[PDB]
C-alpha cells in the first residue's frame, strides 16, 4: 500500500499527517502522472465535502493542479457519486472528492477516482506515489501558454441533481420524507431534488457549521433523524454520511434499519421487477447472518468476497452483475450510477416503495 | 396584448445590458409549451421591470447563472437549463450561451434575448428564423413584430 | 528587498522564479506574522489581475494563508488601487493584490497590501521576512478550531466601481472618450466605471482570454488606442496601466500627452479651484527637467523625491501634501483615494475637462 | 405567512450573514403593526417571494438597486426602491450612515422591527418596536426573525 494513499485514497489529519504543502505537491503530481495516456490537455472536475478544513486542501490541490497544467472546472460542494457521474457523463480524465467521510473533523480525505466511473486503479496511485515519493524535481512549470485557467462549475451541479431526479423514474410525491444530510453534503441536491419530486421535507443539521460534519449527527449517530421523524409524523425516513458515502434508514416505528435490510428490500424489488441481475448479486461478509439466509430462502444467489468496498466494486465488474452493496450503507446500484451512490439509492428504494406498495414498517422483512 | 411597457422594459434593459456588457442570455415565451423547460431552476416568479432585470442579469452575482425566462407580462426563472441545439451552422464566434439561444429554435416556439459577453453583439433566432446584431431601433421593429 | 520580499511585495516569473510553494509558504509564514501584530482574528483581502499564469500563484497563496489562521477573503479580479480602497473602507485588517503592470506577460505580481492603507509597512516586510528566514515552521496549525474558512469576496469590482462614482465629482457625460482595457486590470470594474459618468464608451482589447495583458494595447505602445481615437472621433483618450495604476492619453489630435504633462493639467485645475490645500505639491525628479520648469512658471512650488512612489508617499505623509508623483500617471489624490490610481486619474482628468470650459486640446499645452 | 416564510426568515438571516461577513450593508422590512405601503410606494416593487437567491443579489451596491430599503409585506418583499422614514434624534451614537440611524427612525415612528446590515457599522443590529439592539450574537438575530416574523 502507499504510505499516504491506501484503501479509499489518502485519510490523514489535517495539518499533521498530509501536509497542506504535500497536497499542493500531490495535485500537481497526480497530473503528471493524469497526462499521460490520454491526449492534449486532459480535464478534470472536483468536489468535496462540507468541513471547514475540507476547504484548505481543496484550495491547496486546486493550486497544485495549475502546475502540471490540470485544466478544472470544479466545485466544492457533491458527493462522491455527484464527482463520479461528471466524470461520466463529462468526458474527462480524472475526478477526486476531498472528505474524510464517517471519521470526524481532524482529519481529511484526498481519494482520486477513476474516469471510466469506478475508483482508480493500482496503477495510477503507485504511479502517483511513484512521483511524490521521488527525491527530486521533474514536474514541468508551464509559464507561456499552454498552462490552463480554472472555471467554476456552479451551474454543473444542476446536472448531477438533474440525473439522481432522472435516474429515479418517477415522482416521490405521495410518501412524505424526512431527508437527514445532517451537515453532510446533500444540502445541494438532495433537498432540490426531493422539492422537485413534491415530496415532504423536514432536514436535520441541514445547514453546514465546518467542524459538525459527521459530529452527533448522520451515519455515525442516527439517533436524530429518528427522533425527529417520529416527532414530526414521517411515513419514511432517510439519512446520508458526510462524504454521502454509506445510507441508513430510519423506520416508522422509531428502530434503527440498517443496509442488510436496505440490500433486502432493493434485491426484492429488483426480482419483482425483474432487474436484480442474471441470478447473482454481490454481498459482504460483514452482513448480518439473517441477512443472508433470508437471501437464501429468497433464492437469489449471494456471493461473498473479501472484506471491503474496494473488493465489492471488484467483484461486480467481474461478476458482469448490475448490483453490490455492503451493509455500512455504500450500495452499488450501477443500473443507473457510475459508483457508490447514497442519494441514487435512497431514490430507488423510495421508488421501490412507490411501486410495490409495501409499507415502511414491513420493508425489513428479508 | 399591446405590451407597449412590457417590450420597451425588456428593449431598455437590453440595451443597458449591451452597452455596459452585461453578460446573460434571457428569453420570453410564446404560445406553445415553455413552463417544463423552465420548472427546474430557481424560482422567483418576479415582476417585470427593466431595473430588476438588470439587476438579475448582473455579471459575478448569486443569480447570475442561467437563462432568464419570462412568460406573459412577468418572468419567471432562474438558472434553469434550456435545450442546446443540433443544427450543423453553429457560429464558433456565438458564444456557448449563444448556443443555448440557438438551441430554442427547433424545440421552442419563441424569441429569446441574446446580449454576447464577450463583445456586446445583438443576437436572435426565433420561429426557426434568426436575426442577429440589429440595431436598437431595429431589434424595436424585432420586438415590435414578436408583439 | 529582504529575505524573501521584494521591492512591492514579491515580483517575479509565477513557477519559472518564484515557487508556487514558496507562494504557499509567504502566504502561511506571513500570515503567521500579521497573526502575531495583532488582537483578534486578523481579517484580510485578495486580489490579482488577469494574468495568464496568474491565478496559479494567488491560489497557491491563498491556500497557503488559509492554514495560519487569519481568514483571508479573497476578491479576484479587481485592480490594486480598488484592492486598497476597499481594504481601507470596509474595515479590513490586511490586504493582498497581484499584478506587475509594464511587465510582459511571463510573469505574474504578489503584493501584500498593509493594514495602514498605504504601502506595506516596514514591520510587517521584516516579520514576513523572520518567519521565512526561519528554518523550522513553528505556527499554529489549527486542526478543525481556528481554521479559516475562504469567503469569496466577488462583489469587490462593485465597492471600488463606488470609489469611482464618488470621485466624478461632478458628471463625466456628453463627451466622448475611448478606455483601451489593455486586458488587465481594466477588464473587470474600469470599462463599468467610465461607462457609469454615461459618456460615450469606445473599447480597445476588453476581451481579454488571459495570455493578451499588455499586448499591442495599453502603456507599451499607445499608438494604438490614438489610432482608435482617430478613427473613432471621440474627444479624449484613456489607456491604463496593468494594474489601473498609472495613467495616459491621447488627445483629440493623437500626440502622446505625458505623465508630467497630465500632473501639470491637474495642477492648474486643482490650484485655481483651492482644492490642493497643501499647494506645494510633491514631485519626482524622474520626470523631465522642464516638467519642474513649467511647474516653476505655472506659480506652484515642488519638491523632490526618488524615483518610484514609495519615497514620494513617504513625503507626502512627512510634510502633509496631497499631490505628488512619478512621471508614470499615478496622480494619487490623496485626499480621494488610498494609492495610485489610474482610473481615479482618469476620473481627475474628466472632472478638469468638465469644469475648465476649455477640452483637452487646450490643457495640456502649458 | 406560512411556514415556507418562516423558513425563508431563516434563508434572510443566511443572507444577511453572508452579507454581514461581506459588508453588504442594506436594510429590509417585515411590518409589526402599520402598513409600510404608504411609505413603500415610491417604485417599482416586486412582491416576489423571500428567497435567499433573489434578496443576496438585490441588496447588492453599486448596481439598479442598492439605493433605498428593501419593504415587505406576507411571504415577499416589494422589491427595493422604497425605505422608511429616517428619524429626528440625535442623543444616539452617530456611528452610521442612513442605513442604521434610518432604520433606528423606522423604531422611532414606525412600529417596525427591520434588519438592517451594516456597512458603515460593519456587523447586523437590530432596531424594533422603538427600541433596539446592536451588533447581537447570530442566535438572537434568528431567535428575533422566528419570534417576530
Ligand atoms: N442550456 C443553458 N441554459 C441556460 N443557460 C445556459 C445554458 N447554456 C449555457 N448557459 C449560460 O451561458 C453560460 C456559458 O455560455 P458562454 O459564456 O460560453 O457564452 P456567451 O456568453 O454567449 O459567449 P462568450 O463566452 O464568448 O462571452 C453559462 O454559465 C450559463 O449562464
Amino acid at each position: 500500500m502507499g504510505k499516504y494513499f491506501g484503501t479509499d485514497g489518502v485519510r490523514g489529519e489535517a495539518n499533521v499527517e498530509l501536509t497542506p504543502e504535500m497536497a499542493f505537491k500531490l495535485g500537481r503530481f497526480g497530473g503528471y502522472v493524469l497526462s499521460q495516456h490520454e491526449l492534449g490537455t486532459p480535464k478534470v472536475y472536483v468536489g468535496r465535502d462540507t468541513r471547514i478544513s475540507g476547504q484548505m486542501l481543496a484550495s491547496s490541490l486546486i493550486s497544485g493542479l495549475l502546475s502540471v497544467g490540470i485544466e478544472v472546472y470544479d466545485l466544492g460542494v457533491i458527493a462522491t457519486p455527484g464527482v463520479a457521474y461528471l466524470v461520466k457523463k463529462d468526458g474527462a480524465s480524472a475526478g477526486v472528492m476531498i472528505s474524510a467521510s464517517h471519521n470526524p473533523a481532524l482529519d481529511n480525505g484526498i481519494k482520486f477516482f477513476g474516469g471510466d466511473g469506478y475508483k482508480l486503479e493500482d496503477e495510477k496511485e503507485l504511479e502517483i506515489e511513484a512521483l511524490i515519493d521521488a527525491e527530486e524535481d521533474t514536474l514541468p512549470r508551464p509559464s507561456a501558454q499552454g498552462l490552463g485557467m480554472l472555471h467554476d462549475y456552479i451551474e454543473g451541479v444542476r446536472k448531477y441533481q438533474a440525473f439522481l431526479k432522472t435516474t429515479a423514474e418517477g415522482n416521490f410525491e405521495g410518501y412524505k420524507v424526512v431527508l437527514d444530510t445532517a451537515n453532510g453534503a446533500a444540502y445541494t441536491s438532495a433537498r432540490a431534488v426531493f422539492a422537485d419530486l413534491e415530496a415532504n421535507l423536514t432536514v436535520i443539521g441541514e445547514n453546514p457549521d465546518g467542524l459538525n460534519i459527521n459530529v452527533k449527527v448522520g451515519s455515525t449517530h442516527p439517533e436524530a433523524m429518528a427522533k425527529k421523524v417520529v416527532e414530526t409524523g414521517s411515513d419514511l425516513g432517510l439519512a446520508f454520511d458526510g462524504d454521502a458515502d454509506r445510507l441508513i434508514a430510519v423506520d416508522e416505528n422509531g428502530e434503527i434499519v440498517d443496509g442488510d435490510k436496505i440490500m433486502f428490500i432493493v434485491g426484492k424489488y429488483l426480482l419483482g421487477q425483474g432487474k436484480l441481475a442474471q441470478d447473482t448479486l454481490v454481498t459482504t461478509v460483514m452482513s448480518n447472518l439473517g441477512f443472508h439466509l433470508a437471501l437464501e430462502e429468497a433464492g437469489i444467489n449471494s456471493v461473498i468476497t473479501a472484506v471491503g468496498d474496494r473488493y465489492v466494486v471488484e467483484e461486480m465488474k467481474k461478476n458482469n452483475y448490475n448490483f453490490g452493496g455492503e451493509q455500512s450503507g455504500h450500495m452499488i446500484f450501477l443500473d443507473y450510477n457510475t459508483t457508490g451512490d447514497g442519494q441514487l439509492s435512497a431514490i430507488q428504494l423510495l421508488k421501490v416503495m412507490r411501486e410495490t406498495g409495501k409499507s415502511l414498517s414491513e420493508l425489513a422483512s428479508e | 396584448g399591446s405590451l407597449d411597457g412590457h417590450i420597451s422594459a425588456y428593449e431598455k434593459s437590453f440595451a443597458y445590458m449591451s452597452e455596459r456588457k452585461i453578460g446573460a442570455l434571457i428569453a420570453i415565451e410564446r404560445g406553445q409549451n415553455l413552463n417544463e423547460f423552465v420548472s427546474t431552476g430557481i424560482r422567483l416568479d418576479a415582476d417585470i421591470t427593466s431595473e430588476l432585470l438588470i439587476n438579475i442579469f448582473i455579471p459575478n452575482t448569486p443569480l447570475h447563472d442561467g437563462a432568464v425566462i419570462v412568460q406573459g407580462n412577468k418572468i419567471a426563472v432562474t438558472s434553469a437549463y434550456l435545450p442546446l441545439t443540433e443544427k450543423s451552422g453553429i457560429s464558433k464566434q456565438f458564444g456557448t450561451r449563444h448556443r443555448a439561444a440557438i438551441g430554442l429554435s427547433e424545440v421552442s416556439d419563441a424569441l429569446i434575448l441574446v446580449v454576447s459577453e464577450e463583445t456586446g453583439g445583438i443576437s436572435v433566432a426565433h420561429n426557426g428564423e434568426f436575426f442577429a446584431d440589429i440595431s436598437k431601433e431595429k431589434f424595436h421593429d424585432i420586438l415590435v413584430a414578436i408583439l
